[PDB]
């Protein structure tokens, strides 16, 4: 019926999506998010750094950089909130319910956070 | 000058646009034939034929004779 | 649009003291193409350049602002439903087949604009950068020769 | 003649299979089977695109829509001479017989069949739209 | 002005008379396809005299069709 | 779902019947015509309103009318 | 194993005038007649679709054969009117004399409602309209000198397409080939191999060896045009020849000795320009067919005939296949040698890229004398083979498509590479969607980008070479690489292959030929723009080839036929879903790119490479202002689209008027079109009814029953007039500007 390929069905693909959070069943969804929230926060400093309206500022291009991206988290924090109220209003895992998924939005807002933070300290 | 010349022309032009569009409302959603037996709204319909060839006549003149002489000169 | 260009074009030659352009010039089309578009878009495609920019940069970058959109119009007057159609559903299969991707989901099944949306929104692209086009070319070929 | 019951062990034509398949709406909504006698292996087209080959005697496909099913039955009727039969399965298991409807295919006149959405009138008959105005939805005067 | 409504009139009326004569015949779309040359070629210098001929058809009724004759969309 | 007429006019050639994708419509006993049987459309829920049955029509005018209405899954043909 | 032989039918069709009086003949539908317009317009779609009209794969065959020599001939009758208003109507005497100072032309327009205007004064004592073909600076490399030579060769063109209009008749009339004549690929490939393209190489190297050598040496020596020996006077005294190649006074036997070197005199290794002509070194041209005629005849005794050695192509397609795609090359032979069309898709798609190859390496490494220095013919020849590859390009997707849909059968293709496409297009079609939409956010968005920024006065915020870069590091690598080439990794060519890779300009009267072309940030963006453009083209092509049988939202497309306008409104509305729409559609698109192909070409040579030599250096055309000014949408608006258009928009009371009329033409031309791409055949039918009305009121309604144009033909009008207007205005856009500065 389907079409299997080794990229759709192999083994080495399948355990390293199984590991990520996302797919890592038995944790709290909070954890789940937060995990998740760092990994991105982290990694989004980087181009409002480097590529910003005051990257060539010599100290300003940290704080502006970090902090607009620290903005962005924000609002990708407030897209989660409102997908879990518009996608679950009426089931294995708890990611996928009304009460998991507002838990899952929460730990990647303070994860998201704290990895934009991180992300400037680790510049400064 | 220029700005509001131009601003309420075009606004005539899509008002008078809505004003055909509402009128062919008017006659599908609201004409009753039965009611308006023999009247001048009735015998509109009844030369419609004329009255669409006469403004496709007109059309066609304007446009051959109009372009011709632009492009001649 | 043949209306306002005829009221503007006599105006300008009056404004600027030489009515006798309009009246040799307004006779063919190449007149109207070359001594009415052509010669009264100077300014306006200067308002910025590699040079600088000035107070007319507004209405040249409003200028392509209005083209980009009354061609964008073009797309839904030309190509019609059926080949979008199709084509959304490769983008359904794709997102379905997608880790990572596929914990999310649509709640409003992805369909191609109707037959009749498409006039319609076709249409609004088209008129609306239709105005905005010749909007910023009025004021910036008027208010650039006398401002 | 009596309803077939659809026999889920039916072995389906040799197939390597394809992206064209069935999707999400399988799972949640429904999907349709396709079962057909074959007298011999032969190579059809699947509506899903390739090629596929039927096995000798019974045969099975599931497709997402029910002109999928509809468009495989006109290609094994008029190009093999078979007489195909589809369903509409839910996803708790109920099974709904579809086509055809009464044993015999519809083109030809059964005995038995009840008129459904037959007006006796001719088109130029209708009433005009301001009659049926303000009737709880909108309704042509082709409804009345 | 008289000059173009001469010969305007005079391809317009010739067309017409074609148009009548070979729809008489067993075929008439096959005539305005393959033109009946030597049918045409008679109209059309019978043609020079069309203002006189026209107006004895508006005066005898026979330029224009009855309406009971024409096909149209309900109303 | 869309919504299909047969009217009185219908010849029962069944060409309507055999042309529809979707097994909408079926020939049903008439004594209203020479062939003794009129088109029906028993099953409007799958119809999808592609007009392929007005287009197999040989009546003039039609004898079998779609009006488009509301969409559902199955009116829009979607497979997903 | 069948043998390789000539097989015909005698008399198969009888030679009559009977048909031509019976319209429609050659298909059942139409063969009765008219009832409504629309028969005319199918009379002519249907005319030349012959596997419409019979089953029959010979009967199709000899159509094919027959109607290719009708191509022929009509391409001699063009060909020798091409020499023979050479010879008639030009000043090419004059202008061989004074190359530089002299504008080719070779078209003369009667004095007539005022127009000899056109006429302009174009040198040499004479009149006429400027011709941008090339064919002076053809003919001048092929050793033409007089108007008598040019004559002679009208005539034999002449008497070809004669020949060709025989052949046509005779091999449909009287000598008609096979079903099995046709299907000996081996023969056919081996033939075009070794003698088309083998022999025929041989040839022309024969003529240059003998004839264009000899006399472009002597004229560009100075020498005057009536004063070179004649071509015939060259071929019989070997003392003439040993004169100007002493390597002649040896005859042929240093090529039969194997003491090749001896030629090295006229068969060299030179790259770069003749800085006399700028043209090739005509010595590594004739070299050039030498090698290329050696290769091809090697190529030609590659397949299988009747003598036991060679290849059986269908052996090879067989012997190759692999683990990931499991039957793969079975069942190509077979399709290749019963579809017409499958042979056409792959024949247009190679055509029509080898006539874009054609475009790029002409302009880099002009093989004509006196090429170079003419602006106005590079500029003509390289956007005029631009526009035929692209053209063909598209009808390679058309007639793949057609083969899907016609030819096509599942029973002959099972788990075949053919077939495994087939059961993934959802990936290929997904996969190529997301490359697009990638490509123009990145592409064109950056040109979005540095318009916003300059607007709101960042210039520092914009790409450009001054701000943030992006350099084509890449190309500039590749251009290094290949002009150190002669040093160390070609170190017999004296040489690099073009001046464009670096080095030192050409000049010839004063003008650039030729010379290193520069690769910043601006190239970077419109390279990117040009990716983005053909993926798009691509996707809707392979799009509509791979769903032209089937796809989620049509299960049955296949049995709806090639080209059809829809089927119907209902699942939500399904216009333009065959594979004949997509075809249409990516028309549109195919335009779309080769404009900006186009446009990149002529601006960066006018602004880079074009321009005048003197003292104080080189000054182009437009002054180098492509770098800075064409990384944003305004600078293509005002510095390329509105400062360039002076030329044409001013050219009314010049010899040039005749292109400020086409412009404007052409702008009209195109306009009109949207006419026919917005509304529908609903409406307009609507309207004819009401003008019926007013002709059936006076008697004068006509017997065939006016229609409006089908839906497909109403999109194929739209898009013709569109594709017309909107060439025909760069082309007169092109001409008025090039040869008004050039
Ligand atoms: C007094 C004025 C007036 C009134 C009261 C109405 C009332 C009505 N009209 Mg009518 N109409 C009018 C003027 C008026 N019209 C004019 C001037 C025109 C010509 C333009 C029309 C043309 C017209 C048509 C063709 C139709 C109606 C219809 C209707 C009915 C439904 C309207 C609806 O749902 O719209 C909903 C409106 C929208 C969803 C918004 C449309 C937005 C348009 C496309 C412009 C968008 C601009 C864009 C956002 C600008 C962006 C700029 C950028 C820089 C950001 C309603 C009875 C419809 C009907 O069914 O009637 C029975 C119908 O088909 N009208
Ligand atoms: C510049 C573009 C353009 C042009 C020239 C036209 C022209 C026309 N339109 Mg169209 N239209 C256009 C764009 C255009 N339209 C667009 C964008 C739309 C929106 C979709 C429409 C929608 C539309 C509608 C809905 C209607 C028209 C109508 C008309 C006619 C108006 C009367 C007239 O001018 O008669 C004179 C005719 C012309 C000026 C047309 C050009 C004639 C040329 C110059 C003849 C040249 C012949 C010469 C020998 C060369 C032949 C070469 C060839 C053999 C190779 C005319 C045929 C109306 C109509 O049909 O009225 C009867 C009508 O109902 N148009
Ligand atoms: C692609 C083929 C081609 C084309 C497009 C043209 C086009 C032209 N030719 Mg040329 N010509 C050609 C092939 C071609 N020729 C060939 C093969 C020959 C050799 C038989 C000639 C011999 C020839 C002569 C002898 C003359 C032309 C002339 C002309 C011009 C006027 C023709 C005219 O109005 O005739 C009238 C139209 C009809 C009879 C109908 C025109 C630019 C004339 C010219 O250049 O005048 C200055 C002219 O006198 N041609
Ligand atoms: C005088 C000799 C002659 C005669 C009497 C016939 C007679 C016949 N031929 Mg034959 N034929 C001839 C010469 C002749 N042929 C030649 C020279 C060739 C080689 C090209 C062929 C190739 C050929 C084929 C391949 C076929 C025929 C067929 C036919 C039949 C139908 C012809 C028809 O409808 O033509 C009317 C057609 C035309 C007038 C079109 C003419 C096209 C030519 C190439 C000129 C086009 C030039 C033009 C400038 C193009 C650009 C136009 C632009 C400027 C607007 C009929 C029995 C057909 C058939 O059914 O046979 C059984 C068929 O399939 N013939
Ligand atoms: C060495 C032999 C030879 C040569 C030179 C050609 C040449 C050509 N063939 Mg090929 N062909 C050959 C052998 C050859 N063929 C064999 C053995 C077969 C059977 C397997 C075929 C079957 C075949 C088909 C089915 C077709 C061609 C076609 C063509 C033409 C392609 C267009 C082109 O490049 O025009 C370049 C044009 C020229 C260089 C002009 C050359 C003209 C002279 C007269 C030489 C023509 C070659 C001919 C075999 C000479 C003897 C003919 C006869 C008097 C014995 C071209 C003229 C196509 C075509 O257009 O046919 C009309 C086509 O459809 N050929
Ligand atoms: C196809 C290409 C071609 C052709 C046709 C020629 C032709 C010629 N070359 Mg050239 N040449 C070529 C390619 C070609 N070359 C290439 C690629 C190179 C580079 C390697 C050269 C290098 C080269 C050199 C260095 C020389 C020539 C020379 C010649 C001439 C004499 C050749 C010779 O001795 O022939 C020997 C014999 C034959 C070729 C056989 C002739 C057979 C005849 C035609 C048979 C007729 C029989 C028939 C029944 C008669 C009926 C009569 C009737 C009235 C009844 C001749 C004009 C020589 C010369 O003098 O040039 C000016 C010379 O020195 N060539
Ligand atoms: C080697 C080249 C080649 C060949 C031999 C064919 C052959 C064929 N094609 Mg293909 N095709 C090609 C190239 C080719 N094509 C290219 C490059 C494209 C892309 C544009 C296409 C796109 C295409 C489509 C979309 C279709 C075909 C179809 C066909 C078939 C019928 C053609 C017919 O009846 O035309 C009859 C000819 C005409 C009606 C004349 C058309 C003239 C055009 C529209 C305008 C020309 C303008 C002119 C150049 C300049 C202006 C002149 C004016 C001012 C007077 C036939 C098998 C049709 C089919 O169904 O095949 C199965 C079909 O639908 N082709
Ligand atoms: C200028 C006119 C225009 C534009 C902008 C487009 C745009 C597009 N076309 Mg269309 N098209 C056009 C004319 C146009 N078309 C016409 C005239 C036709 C008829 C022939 C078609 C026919 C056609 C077909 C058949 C196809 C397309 C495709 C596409 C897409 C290509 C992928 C891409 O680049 O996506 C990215 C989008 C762009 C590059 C457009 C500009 C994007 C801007 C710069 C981004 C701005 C972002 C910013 C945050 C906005 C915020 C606004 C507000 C909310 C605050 C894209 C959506 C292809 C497609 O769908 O591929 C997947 C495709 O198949 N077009
Ligand atoms: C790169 C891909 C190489 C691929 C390559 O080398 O493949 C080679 C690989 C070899 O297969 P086989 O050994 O079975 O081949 C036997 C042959 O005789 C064919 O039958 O073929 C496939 O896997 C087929 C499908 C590949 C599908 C590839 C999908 C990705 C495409 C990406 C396109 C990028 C274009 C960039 C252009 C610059
Ligand atoms: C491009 C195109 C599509 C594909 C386009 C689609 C599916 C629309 C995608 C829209 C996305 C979601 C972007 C929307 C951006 C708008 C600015 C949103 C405005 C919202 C208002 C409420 C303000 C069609 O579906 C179509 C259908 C029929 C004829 C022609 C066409 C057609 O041309
Ligand atoms: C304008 C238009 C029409 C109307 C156009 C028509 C009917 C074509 C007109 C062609 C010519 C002008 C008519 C026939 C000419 C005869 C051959 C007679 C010529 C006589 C001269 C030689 C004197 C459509 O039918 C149509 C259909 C589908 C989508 C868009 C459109 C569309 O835009």
């Amino acid at each position: 019926g389907m079409l299997e390929t080794p990229v759709t069905s192999a083994p080495i693909v399948a355990t390293y999506l199984s590991n990520l959070p996302a797919y890592r069943t038995g944790v709290a969804p909070v954890l789940r998010g937060v995990e998740i929230g760092l990994a991105h926060g982290f990694l989004l400093a980087g181009p409002f750094i480097k590529l910003g309206p005051l990257r060539n500022v010599p100290e300003t291009a940290e704080i502006a950089g970090s902090l607009s991206a620290a903005g962005l988290v924000l609002i990708l924090a407030l897209c989660l909130s409102i997908y879990g109220s518009a996608q679950f209003q009426s089931a294995r895992d708890p990611l996928f319910s009304a009460d998991g998924w507002s838990e899952f939005a929460a730990g990647f807002l303070v994860g998201g956070e704290a990895g934009v933070a991180w992300a400037y300290v680790c510049t400064q | 000058q220029a700005a509001l010349y131009t601003h309420h022309q075009y606004i005539a032009g899509f008002i008078m646009c809505g004003a055909f569009a509402h009128g062919a409302i008017f006659f599908i959603r609201d004409y009753d034939p039965e009611q308006n037996k023999g009247n001048v709204l009735a015998r509109m319909l009844d030369h419609k034929e004329a009255l669409i060839s006469h403004l496709s006549w007109v059309s066609l003149f304007l446009g051959f004779h109009t372009l011709g002489l632009y492009v001649h000169n | 649009g043949w209306v306002t260009f005829y009221w503007h074009w006599k105006h300008l030659t009056l404004w600027q003291g030489n009515v006798a352009q309009f009246d040799e010039s307004s006779t063919y089309l190449m007149g109207w193409l070359r001594d009415y578009l052509w010669l009264n878009s100077s300014q306006l495609i200067n308002g910025y350049n590699p040079f600088g920019m000035n107070s007319l940069s507004v209405w040249a970058w409003t200028f392509l602002f209005g083209h980009l959109i009354y061609a964008t119009g073009f797309m839904f007057l030309i190509s019609w439903r059926g080949y979008w159609q199709e084509l959304i559903e490769t983008l359904v299969w794709a997102h379905e087949k997608t880790p990572l991707a596929n914990l999310v989901y649509w709640k409003d099944k992805p369909v191609a604009l109707s037959i009749v949306q498409a006039r319609l929104v076709g249409l609004a692209h088209f008129s609306v950068g239709y105005i905005f086009t010749y909007a910023a070319f009025l004021i910036a070929s008027t208010s650039g020769r006398f401002g | 003649w009596t309803v077939p019951t659809l026999n889920p062990d039916t072995p389906s034509p040799i197939f390597g299979g394809s992206t064209g398949g069935l999707l999400r709406k399988a799972q949640t909504e429904e999907f349709y089977v396709i079962t057909w006698e074959a007298k011999k292996e032969q190579i059809f087209e699947m509506p899903t695109g390739g090629a596929a080959i039927m096995r000798q005697g019974p045969n099975l496909l599931k497709f997402g829509k029910k002109e999928q099913c509809l468009a495989l039955t006109t290609q094994l009727r008029n190009k093999f001479k078979l007489t195909p039969c589809f369903y509409r399965v839910f996803p708790d298991g109920k099974v709904q017989y579809l086509h055809p409807a009464d044993g015999v295919y519809p083109e030809k006149v059964n005995a038995g069949r009840v008129g459904a959405n037959q007006n006796m009138r001719r088109i130029g008959q209708n009433v005009n739209p301001i009659k049926v105005k303000f009737s709880g939805r909108m309704m042509s005067p082709a409804e009345i | 002005t008289f000059g173009f409504l001469y010969v305007a009139g005079y391809i317009g009326y010739v067309g017409r008379q074609y148009l009548i004569a070979v729809k008489g015949e067993a075929k008439p779309t096959d005539k305005e396809i393959i033109i009946d040359v030597p049918l045409a070629t008679k109209l059309a210098w019978q043609g020079a005299g069309w203002p006189l001929a026209a107006v004895q058809e508006l005066q005898r009724g026979t330029l224009l069709e009855k309406e009971e004759n024409i096909t149209v969309s309900p109303r | 779902a869309h919504i299909v007429k047969i009217y009185d006019t219908c010849i029962g050639c069944t060409q309507c019947v055999r042309a529809c994708p979707l097994d909408v419509l079926e020939m049903v006993p008439w004594d209203g015509c020479k062939a003794s049987q009129m088109a029906s459309a028993p099953r409007t829920e799958d119809c999808v309103g592609c007009k392929r049955c007005e287009t197999a029509c040989p009546t003039d005018f039609l004898s079998v009318r779609v009006y488009l209405g509301s969409e559902s899954t199955r009116s829009m043909g979607l497979s997903y | 194993a069948k043998k390789v032989k000539i097989a015909v039918d005698r008399n198969p069709v009888e030679t009559s005038f009977e048909k031509w009086a019976k319209p429609g003949h050659f298909s059942r539908t139409l063969s009765k007649g008219p009832n409504t317009t629309t028969w005319i317009w199918n009379l002519h779609a249907d005319a030349h679709d012959f596997d419409s009209h019979t089953s029959d794969l010979e009967e199709i065959s000899r159509k094919v054969f027959s109607a290719h020599f009708g191509q022929l001939g009509i391409i001699f009758i063009w060909l020798s009117g091409m020499y023979f208003h050479g010879a008639r109507f030009s000043n090419y005497e004059a202008w061989l004399s004074d190359p530089t100072h002299i504008k080719p032309s070779a078209q003369v327009v009667w004095p007539i409602v005022g127009q000899e205007i056109l006429n302009g004064d174009v040198g040499g004592g004479f009149q006429g309209i400027q011709i941008t073909s090339g064919f002076f600076q053809l003919w001048r490399a092929s050793g033409i000198t007089s108007e008598l030579q040019l004559y002679t060769t009208a005539i034999g063109g002449l008497v070809m397409a004669a020949a060709m209009f025989f052949a046509g008749w005779f091999h449909y009339h009287k000598a008609a080939p096979k079903l099995e004549w046709f299907q000996n690929v081996e023969s056919m490939l081996n033939h075009h191999l070794g003698g088309l393209l083998g022999l025929g190489s041989l040839a022309w190297a024969g003529h240059q060896i003998h004839v264009s050598l000899p006399v472009n040496k002597l004229l560009d020596a100075g020498v005057d045009p009536k004063e070179i020996p004649l071509p015939h006077d060259l071929l019989l005294n070997r003392a003439i020849m040993a004169d100007l190649y002493p390597s002649f006074a040896k005859g042929i036997a240093p090529f039969f000795t194997l003491n090749w070197s001896e030629y090295s005199d006229f068969l060299t290794f030179k790259g770069g320009l003749n800085p006399v002509t700028g043209g090739l070194w005509l010595s590594d041209t004739a070299h050039h067919h030498v090698a290329i005629a050696v290769l091809f005849l090697v190529a030609g005794h590659m397949y299988r005939t009747n003598w036991g050695i060679g290849h059986s192509m269908k052996e090879i397609l067989e012997a190759h296949r692999g683990p990931f795609t499991g039957e793969g090359h079975v069942g190509l032979y077979e399709i290749l040698t019963t579809s017409w069309h499958a042979q056409l898709a792959i024949n247009l798609a190679l055509f029509g890229s080898l006539s874009i190859i054609v475009a790029h390496h002409m302009y880099a490494m002009p093989p004509y004398p006196y090429l170079a220095t003419d602006y106005g013919t590079q500029l003509s020849l390289f956007t005029h083979h631009t526009w035929i590859g692209g053209f063909c390009i598209v009808g390679a997707g058309a007639h793949a498509a057609i083969f899907m849909v016609r030819d096509y059968d599942p029973t002959n293709n099972y788990n075949n590479l053919l077939d495994r496409v087939i059961r993934h297009r959802d990936a290929i079609i997904s996969h190529l969607n997301w490359v697009c939409i990638f490509l123009g956010f990145h592409s064109f968005g950056l040109y979005i980008h540095n318009d916003t920024m300059s607007a709101l006065g960042r210039p520092q915020d914009m790409f450009s070479d001054t701000a943030i870069q992006l350099q084509p590091v890449f190309a500039q690598w590749i251009q290094n690489t290949h002009f150190l080439a002669p040093q160390l990794t070609a170190p017999n060519a004296l040489a690099a292959t073009s001046l464009t890779w670096g080095g030192d300009l050409v000049a010839v009267g004063g003008k650039v030929a030729m010379m290193p072309i520069s690769l910043g940030t601006s190239d970077f963006m419109v390279h990117h723009i040009h990716a983005f453009t053909i993926h798009v083209t691509v996707l809707i092509l392979l799009k509509g080839v791979l769903f032209a049988r089937s796809s989620r939202l049509i299960p049955d497309k296949a049995n709806l036929g090639f080209r059809f306008p829809c089927d119907g409104p209902g699942r939500g509305g399904t216009c333009q879903v065959s594979a004949w729409d997509h075809v249409f559609l990516g028309l549109f698109w195919m335009y779309n790119s080769l404009s900006i192909v186009i446009f990149h070409f002529s601006w960066k040579m006018q602004s880079d490479v074009w321009g005048t030599v003197t003292a104080s250096g080189v000054s182009h055309i437009t002054g180098g202002n492509f770098a800075q000014s064409a990384n944003t949408i305004n600078g293509w608006l005002r510095d390329f689209l509105w400062a360039q258009s002076s030329q044409v928009i001013q050219s009314y009371g010049s010899a040039l008027s005749a292109y400020g009329l086409i412009f404007l033409g052409a702008h009209f031309v195109w306009a009109f079109s949207l006419m026919f791409l917005f509304s529908g055949r609903g409406y307009w039918q609507e309207l004819i009814e009401s003008i019926v009305w007013a002709h059936n009121k006076l008697k004068v309604a006509p017997a065939i029953q006016p229609r409006a144009l089908s839906i497909t033909q109403g999109r194929a009008v739209g898009v013709a007039h569109y594709l017309l207007g909107g060439i025909a205005t760069t082309w007169s856009f092109f001409l008025a500007r090039i040869i008004s500065v050039g």
